[PDB]
């Protein structure tokens, strides 16, 4: 299972927001994706962590790290901006033994 | 990598017995190493409905096809692309109809009463509504689903017979906006 905390964040434009994803298992060969919710609740892919590495899809202040307890995460919104408020989740996914996908809750950030 | 998946159409609409292809692509730019796949989200296992078009694979499209879509088929998947150490997906939906097309019509004199009851029956998905054109007195009518899920609608209308009069039954439709109708001469 996957938590993503807190569940609302308001802020005012130009915070450095964070949500943590906290994974009920940790597994090196884990990855794990922060998506945002469309209109019509598609996931829209914002980063990924993969290798020990922070990826970032098409803008570079969203940030993953990778705390010491190895299954929390902070997801980093750096320089917050209005069209960053929206609805996110964290997502992961293992390949052995077999296929598992998992899913957080949603979170809605809400930039000032 | 920079790996994501698009979905250039999120709802599907399928008659009952026909295919869908449910389509994702993805970006070729970020071919050995790529796995695709769809799952049904009811838990989400891997589907077993459908196949892979692999072909379509290197034009960057993960193309995935179910013949004779059913009323279970309906609801959402998710298509996953992993490629190396990345990997994105989408979610998809499919909606089913299936036209009240077939309309079973019967007239029967009700004994003592001296009035006709009228019956019109069809099958078809979502749930229809039925009314009865330019008729006063209300029709009762009733629904049960059939084994492969559609439903099996019946309306039955009781009345003292008017001269020269047939009577039509009306099956409206409303998620597909489809009125299908059937003429009954007593």
């Amino acid at each position: 299972s996957l938590t993503f905390y807190p569940a609302w964040l308001t802020v005012s434009e130009g915070a450095n927001a964070t949500f943590t994803c906290s994974l009920s298992n940790w597994s090196e060969d884990l990855m794990l994706n922060w998506n945002r919710l469309s209109p019509s609740n598609q996931t829209e892919k914002q980063a990924a962590f993969s290798n020990g590495l922070s990826q970032p899809v098409q803008d570079a202040r969203f940030q993953i790290i990778q705390l010491p307890n190895r299954h929390d995460f902070h997801m980093n919104i750096l320089d917050t901006r209005r069209n960053d408020s929206g609805i996110y989740l964290c997502g992961a996914i293992s390949l052995h033994p077999k296929l598992k996908i998992e899913e957080s809750p949603g979170a809605e950030l809400v930039v000032t | 990598m920079l790996f994501t998946v698009t979905a250039p159409k999120e709802v599907y609409t399928v008659d009952v017995g026909s295919s869908v292809s449910l389509e994702c692509d993805f970006d070729r730019r970020e071919l050995e190493g790529i796995r695709a796949s769809l799952q049904k989200v009811e838990t989400s296992l891997q589907s077993e409905r459908a196949t892979l078009l692999e072909e379509q694979l290197p034009l960057g499209k993960a193309l995935f096809h179910i013949p004779s879509v059913q009323v279970r088929d309906s609801g959402q998947y998710r298509c996953l692309v992993i490629c190396g150490a990345a990997w994105d997906y989408k979610y998809l939906t499919v909606k089913v109809k299936a036209s009240y097309m077939r309309i079973d019509t019967r007239i029967l004199e009700v004994p003592g009463t001296g009035e006709v009851q009228l019956t019109c029956q069809a099958r078809g998905y979502p749930l229809a509504e039925v009314s009865w054109q330019n008729v006063s007195v209300p029709a009762n009518t009733s629904h049960i689903r059939t084994p492969e899920g559609l439903y099996q609608v019946t309306s039955v209308l009781r009345l003292k017979p008017q001269p020269s009069r047939n009577f039509s039954c009306m099956f409206w439709n409303a998620h597909m906006k489809e009125l299908t109708s059937a003429i009954i001469d007593p």
